[PDB]
């Protein structure tokens, strides 16, 4: 089960996977804030628009629940 | 909605406030 | 002359005018942060894509110097 | 570049740090 500050692996509906720290949640707007996030791209998930890993580290990335295909703790 | 990914207890307890939404003039003018 | 916390009126290159408080500046990236900002639209500046005033108040809006057609204190 | 709009003295003195860039997954995936 996830908690504040845990390491989250998050696959968006575009099959792109993100790793970041769970900073907080907004239950009203169903949004999720990750911190120190990196984009791993589409990896081995099939798609006609493949994305490779990006090096950049993002300060904050905000996801809606409807953006989330899958979410797991590391 | 978010219950699909997060425990019941977590959605209940007090959470840290969201960071301030900081938008760029590019996105603001491009969208709406 | 402008200063931190002064009331800024800022016309972008799309002829859209913004009013906000000058929060700070980033000389390295030539970016400008306004706070409590409102969009006044194109008003009386001619254009084939007119914009009316929007009610919403934005927490922060970040402008580049190359986005700025004009900038004045109020 | 910004000197066109701001005084020389202002560009010199210490300035408050920029707010944290907070981006949405929409913009991140849409652009690049």
């Amino acid at each position: 089960t996830p908690y504040i500050g845990s390491k989250i692996s998050l696959i968006s509906k575009a099959e792109i996977r993100y790793e970041g720290i769970l900073y907080t949640i907004d239950t009203e707007n169903s949004t999720v804030a990750l911190a120190k996030v990196r984009s791993f791209g589409t990896e081995d998930r099939p798609t006609d628009r493949p994305i490779p890993p990006r090096d950049e580290v993002f300060e904050y990335i905000i996801f809606r629940g409807s953006d989330i295909k899958d979410l797991t703790v590391c | 909605g978010l219950a699909k990914w997060f425990g019941s207890d977590m959605l209940q307890q007090p959470l840290p406030s969201m960071p301030a939404k900081v938008i760029s003039v590019d996105e603001l003018e491009y969208r709406q």
